[PDB]
């Protein structure tokens, strides 16, 4: 099952503040108008490929997805970094866990952070050994797919774990659809406001009218 | 598509036809000139190495390239200003209109100043000029003759025409009727005078209602100011490419004189800001040139808008199409930001109708030709009329002169010549 | 003007000379106030090093790190820095630093370095071609020779976990082959929160005036302002379509602080030929007079000329419709340029006004029509 | 001052000679500014590099000094056209332009030569003395309208 | 030769493109002026100077 990404997937490259400009950008973006993978959660989490980076976006009614993981074998042999958001608290580890075969929740560690109706979007890719995290929670009503509308991503999270990434999973509490896009070295023209949030942009590849 | 070079028109010719007005039209025309552009100063050592004595120091190796390229800007600045002054002082004295408006029914309220503005600037001055829109020392000079001053020349030649015709150019202003200036116009484009003391009021008409689309097309085109906004559009690119230059590396570690001043000792330091120099001063010499190359070109327009000034505006010009369309009467001057505006007043043949011509005419076996005008026929009648204007009178004596005899002219006719 | 003009006669005229610039007043140097001293101890007065295969890789963050008793120390036989110098890592500041640990042997040493080949900078350790930071190596032949078969060789910055994977013998009679322990300092200047700033103390900040700032290790020289931009809790630095910084978070107070060039301007000298006076006006352009018989116009700040309501014809220009000139006991004078005396025309419906004499008038125009045919060698003249 | 323009350009001639000639003792980063200097004191490999450094600069020197004289060159050019053309229609012909022959009504004008340019002597007739006088557009007669 | 500078134009376009085309060519100071051979035979360190 695929889908439309429309104009979702736009993050502030850098941090550094602008306002009032047009800045075009070389940076990993997510295609505009490209084909996510579409996942349901009813009644659905394989291990999918990291690759250059991923877009991540989920719609939730009762905070059903709240974990990740990624690594490259995710059976205790390597290091994987793991998410996890049980009730009200955030926990990051990065220790060599073991998994289970069907990985998810009921209802060698060098380093450890502890803390439809909502669309949730998440930005993951490793650069140099970073570990970045870009996201954005705003309300939406709606079921069937992802909202259309313009909202950027800002970064939350910055960790050098400097582990190789290839293959991720997500994690889904059992008693939500997600959507998973990819990121390419992509040309990109940012329209900051007066406030210095990203109001539009334009993907120099789309088209010719873009180019 | 194949684009259209425009409606084919065949010619209804044939060797004893002619077509002669019967009526007219005035029009008003409207030109723009570019005459200045911005006097822009660019403080060559600050833009290349900003407050850095090192980079300063490393500059003086390179002679007097900063100095020239200020030379050759002051030298732009400078002409901006000698343009703008060849263009609009043309005129010895700050004439003004009198205080009552009794110009035989033609209306310049709408190109003479309003005294109610804070600035004495006529409604289409206004639309002109509302129409018409760093920290690196780049810096731009102001212009020496300001808005007022540009506006009060205009109005003195505005001034100068409607109440004195050409004399004012020729010499010392003498005043006239606006209606007998009309009539030596007429008298210029080869249409008797007495076309006009007959049509006033539907001359006067005409050239208000003229004046009306004027104000209808500037109030409602935005493209028509040209190469005007052009110029500007140009000059800012040009500043916007020169700052934006600043932030490339050229080969450098850092865009930053700054940062790279902080992180690294002399010696590859130099090296490093030897790059920057290098860019940098590339860059101020490509903008020195294109500004040295478009200010020949503004110089030129300038040079053209005071030749039209002068020839158009103090006097009436024989030169075709040189003060639009048509014979040309009268233009009116008027300023925009950075250049000037001519409302060329000019007359234009409306309704025309198919005439027997001949060559002469034949009365005792002397060949008799039109002193002023051509012999037409209305189909049994042959009259002597003008050129421009349909105005038939009887052939007489007076009309015409005798010279030689019918055996020589081809297309000769017979008719009588009447004699007082 | 007489030094500008390189000539010790000066035309009457107004000349650009000089530029005017507003002096900083005192320096601010602000950093975190982090009292933490970053652990070298550890990584320089380690037991044992790693192997080159595995070099061990140290996080050096939140802390204070001073270089200076690194640079001092004469246990260290080379100590090369790439990226920048230093005599300048006690000011400059950094987010992270990189420390890879491991022994390398004598003939070796060379090839870990930026741009560098060969069997150990391109197969069990690679630097990149733009690197920046030090390599600092000092020999080990009295703590790591015995023979010592622990140490073993086989992108840029890869960790790789008949074999491609060979040994040596470390014995003390070995220099070129003696066990040599080097250290690489790796350092990213990317502008970020930082971490590891060096022995410097922070100063108070003064707002409102013209001061020579550092933030972090980003230098400058501005005025310090209270901005309205709403940085987020991320961006630490704000920049102009130049590249220049145009405002900071000051590390200490999480607050923004908007920078502004202290003030400048190009400076004109008016003066009348010096055949006539050594009097002069000077004009500041594009400033207001209160950085700098003072008259204030819109071509900038005019001293020395003294405002005459009088209006003449222009003699010297000045700008925005002033003009200047030497006039009467004599001095330089200030005044709106005469655009020509009002004459108003005696106009009606019925009255005309005709010459009953004349004059005939010549009048001379002078055009250029050519000028001099220079040629220049090229060749001859770049290299005679 | 009479003559402006004229000696105008004789002064930016003089004075574009005298920058490409004083730009022949900078160093442009090189060692010495004297080419002979530096051959007859290093060895090919590094001679050539600062040698390299003053042809660069040297040559850049020229190509600023050609693209300045082409540029005036072009002015110098218009301004030759419209003397010709003043020549033409002024000289040779009586002109009806009003201010192309000088100011007032061109009668004739008469050429004289200058140094790199050429002097009109504009002949022109002003009145001087005016009256004021009651003027009418046209006069009757017999009912019949009059003009002149 | 009726025709002047109309031909003249011509001949200054033709030499002006044909100085470009043959200025590349030209080493300014490289190994070789082929940019495929410089590519070919060094690694980047000095490949980009
Ligand atoms: C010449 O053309 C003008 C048009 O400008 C004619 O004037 C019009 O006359 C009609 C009556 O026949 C009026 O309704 C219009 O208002 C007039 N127009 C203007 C602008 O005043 C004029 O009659 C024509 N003359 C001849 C001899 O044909
Ligand atoms: C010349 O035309 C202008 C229109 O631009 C006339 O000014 C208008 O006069 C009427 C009175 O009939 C007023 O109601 C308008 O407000 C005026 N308009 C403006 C813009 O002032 C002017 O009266 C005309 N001149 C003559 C002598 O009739
Ligand atoms: C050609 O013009 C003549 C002169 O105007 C015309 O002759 C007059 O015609 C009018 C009719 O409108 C009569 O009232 C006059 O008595 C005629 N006068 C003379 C002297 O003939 C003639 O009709 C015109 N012919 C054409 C074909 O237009
Ligand atoms: C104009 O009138 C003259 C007479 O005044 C005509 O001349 C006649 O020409 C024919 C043919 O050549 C001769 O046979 C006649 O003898 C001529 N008349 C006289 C009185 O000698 C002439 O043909 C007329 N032209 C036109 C175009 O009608
Ligand atoms: C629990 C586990 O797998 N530990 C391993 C250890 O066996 C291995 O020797 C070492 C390599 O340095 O990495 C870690
Ligand atoms: C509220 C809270 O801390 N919940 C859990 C905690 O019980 C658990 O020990 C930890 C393991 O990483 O994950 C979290
Ligand atoms: C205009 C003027 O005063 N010029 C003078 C000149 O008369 C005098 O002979 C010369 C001597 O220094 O100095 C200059
Ligand atoms: C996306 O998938 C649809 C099928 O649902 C397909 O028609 C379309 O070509 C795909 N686009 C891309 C860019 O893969
Ligand atoms: C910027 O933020 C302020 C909050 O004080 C808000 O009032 C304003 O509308 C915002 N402007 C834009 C362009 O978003
Ligand atoms: C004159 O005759 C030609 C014949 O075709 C006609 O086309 C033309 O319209 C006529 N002139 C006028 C003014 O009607
Ligand atoms: C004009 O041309 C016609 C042919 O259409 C011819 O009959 C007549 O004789 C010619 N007249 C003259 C004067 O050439
Ligand atoms: C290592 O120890 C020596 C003394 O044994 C000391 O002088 C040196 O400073 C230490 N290294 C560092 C990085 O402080
Ligand atoms: C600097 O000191 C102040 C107390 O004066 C403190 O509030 C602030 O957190 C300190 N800065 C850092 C980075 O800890
Ligand atoms: C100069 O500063 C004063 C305030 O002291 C201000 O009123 C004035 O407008 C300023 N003028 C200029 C030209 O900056
Ligand atoms: C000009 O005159 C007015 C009033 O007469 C006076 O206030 C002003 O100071 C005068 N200006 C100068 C420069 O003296
Ligand atoms: C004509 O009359 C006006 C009325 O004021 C006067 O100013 C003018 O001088 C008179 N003309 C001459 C030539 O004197």
């Amino acid at each position: 099952a695929y889908t439309n990404s429309f104009t979702r997937g736009v993050y502030y490259p850098d941090k550094v503040f602008r306002s009032s400009v047009l800045h075009s950008t070389q940076d990993l973006f997510l295609p505009f108008f490209s084909n996510v993978t579409w996942f349901h959660a009813i009644h659905d989490n394989p291990v999918l490929p990291f690759n250059d980076g991923v877009y991540f976006a989920s719609t939730e009614k009762s905070n059903i997805i709240r974990g990740w993981i990624f690594g490259t074998t995710l059976d205790s042999k390597t290091q994987s970094l793991l998410i996890v958001n049980n009730a009200t608290n955030v926990v990051i580890k990065v220790c060599e866990f073991q998994f289970c075969n069907d990985p998810f929740l009921g209802v060698n560690c060098t380093f450890e952070y502890v803390s439809f109706k909502n669309l949730r979007e998440f930005v993951f890719k490793n650069i140099d050994g970073y570990f970045k995290i870009y996201s954005k929670h705003t309300p939406i009503n709606l079921v069937r797919d992802l909202p259309q509308g313009f909202s950027a991503l800002e970064p939350l999270v910055d960790l050098p774990i400097g582990i190789n990434i290839t293959r991720f999973q997500t994690l889904l509490a059992l008693h939500a659809a997600y959507y998973v896009g990819y990121l390419q070295p992509r040309t990109f023209l940012l329209k900051y406001n007066e406030n210095g949030t990203i109001t539009d942009a334009v993907d120099c590849a789309l088209d010719p009218l873009s180019e | 598509y194949t684009m259209s070079l425009g409606a084919e028109n065949s010619v209804a010719y044939s060797n004893n036809s002619i077509a002669i007005p019967t009526n007219f039209t005035i029009s008003v025309t409207t030109e723009i000139l570019p005459v200045s552009m911005t006097k822009t100063s660019v403080d060559c050592t600050m833009y290349i190495c900003g407050d850095s004595t090192e980079c300063s120091n490393l500059l003086l190796q390179y002679g007097s390239f900063c100095t020239q390229l200020n030379r050759a800007l002051t030298g732009i600045a400078v002409e901006q200003d000698k343009n703008t002054q060849e263009v609009f002082a043309q005129v010895k004295q700050i004439y003004k209109t009198p205080p009552i408006k009794d110009f035989g029914g033609f209306n310049f309220s709408q190109i003479l100043p309003d005294p109610s503005k804070p600035s004495k600037r006529s409604f289409i001055e206004d639309l002109l000029f509302n129409k018409v829109t760093k920290f690196n020392g780049l810096t731009v000079l102001p212009p020496l003759l300001t808005d007022e001053m540009i506006a009060q020349y205009t109005s003195a030649l505005l001034a100068g025409t409607i109440t004195s015709g050409w004399t004012f150019g020729a010499g010392a202003a003498l005043q006239i009727p606006f209606a007998m200036q009309m009539a030596y116009r007429f008298n210029g484009i080869g249409v008797t005078q007495n076309v006009l003391y007959e049509n006033q009021k539907l001359i006067a008409n005409q050239f208000n209602s003229a004046i009306g689309k004027i104000q209808d097309s500037l109030s409602s085109t935005a493209s028509a100011l040209g190469k005007l906004q052009d110029v500007v559009n140009q000059n800012a690119q040009a500043l916007n490419t020169l700052v934006k230059q600043l932030s490339s590396n050229f080969g450098a570690i850092s865009s930053v004189l700054n940062d790279i001043l902080s992180r690294l000792d002399p010696p590859e330091a130099e090296v490093q800001i030897d790059r920057l120099i290098t860019g940098r001063l590339q860059s101020l010499q490509t903008y020195v040139t294109q500004q040295l190359i478009r200010a020949a070109e503004i110089r030129a327009s300038a040079n053209l808008a005071a030749t039209k000034m002068s020839e158009c505006v103090l006097g009436q010009s024989k030169r075709v199409d040189f003060c639009g369309k048509g014979y040309h009467l009268m233009s009116f001057p008027q300023s925009a930001p950075h250049g000037v505006v001519f409302l060329h007043v000019t007359y234009v043949p409306a309704q025309e109708k198919n005439f027997t011509t001949a060559p002469a005419i034949c009365h005792d076996g002397k060949a008799h030709f039109p002193r002023e005008g051509v012999f037409v026929s209305n189909g049994t009648h042959w009259f002597v009329t003008q050129r421009n204007f349909y105005e038939p009178q009887i052939i007489t004596t007076d009309n015409t002169f005798v010279s030689g005899n019918c055996d020589v002219v081809i297309g000769i006719v017979n008719n009588t010549v009447y004699d007082p | 003007t007489k030094c500008t003009l390189k000539s010790f006669t000066v035309e009457k005229g107004i000349y650009q000379t000089s530029n005017f610039r507003v002096q900083p007043t005192e320096s601010i140097v602000r950093f975190p106030n982090i009292t933490n001293l970053c652990p070298f101890g550890e990584v320089f007065n380690a037991t044992r090093f790693a192997s080159v295969y595995a070099w061990n890789r140290k996080r050096i963050s939140n802390c204070v790190a001073d270089y200076s008793v690194l640079y001092n120390s004469a246990s260290f036989s080379t100590f090369k820095c790439y990226g920048v110098s230093p005599t300048k890592l006690n000011d400059l500041c950094f987010t992270n630093v990189y420390a890879d640990s491991f022994v390398i042997r004598g003939d070796e040493v060379r090839q870990i370095a930026p741009g560098q080949t060969g069997k150990i900078a391109d197969y069990n350790y690679k630097l990149p071609d733009d690197f920046t930071g030090c390599v600092i190596a000092w020999n080990s032949n009295n703590l790591d020779s015995k023979g010592n078969y622990n140490y073993l060789y086989r992108k840029p910055f890869e960790r790789d976990i008949y074999f491609p994977l060979q040994s040596y013998g470390f014995q003390p009679t070995n220099v070129g082959y003696q066990p040599y322990r080097v250290v690489v300092l790796s350092f990213e200047l990317l502008h970020a929160p930082a971490t590891v700033c060096g022995p410097k103390k922070s100063t108070n900040l003064v707002k409102n005036k013209c001061v020579n700032f550092n933030f972090n290790g980003l230098t400058g020289t501005g005025v310090l302002t209270e901005s309205n931009k709403k940085f987020l809790p991320f961006q630490q630095f704000g920049r102009d379509i130049a590249d220049t910084t145009d405002a900071v978070r000051d590390p200490q107070t999480l607050e923004i602080l908007d920078i502004t060039p202290c003030s400048f301007g190009g400076v004109s000298v008016i003066t009348p030929g010096t055949n006539t006076s050594n009097q002069v006006a000077v004009l500041y352009q594009d400033v207001n007079c209160t950085e700098v018989n003072v008259f204030q116009t819109r071509a900038g700040c005019l001293i020395g000329a003294e405002h005459v309501n009088n209006s003449y014809e222009c003699d010297i220009p000045i700008g925005a419709g002033i003009c200047a000139s030497y006039q009467t006991s004599q001095s330089i004078i200030a005044y709106t340029m005469s655009l020509g005396a009002e004459n108003s025309v005696a106009y009606s419906n019925n009255s005309i006004a005709i010459p009953t004499n004349f004059t005939i008038s010549v009048t001379t125009e002078i055009l250029p029509v050519s000028m001099t045919k220079t040629s220049v060698d090229c060749t001859m003249y770049i290299c005679g």
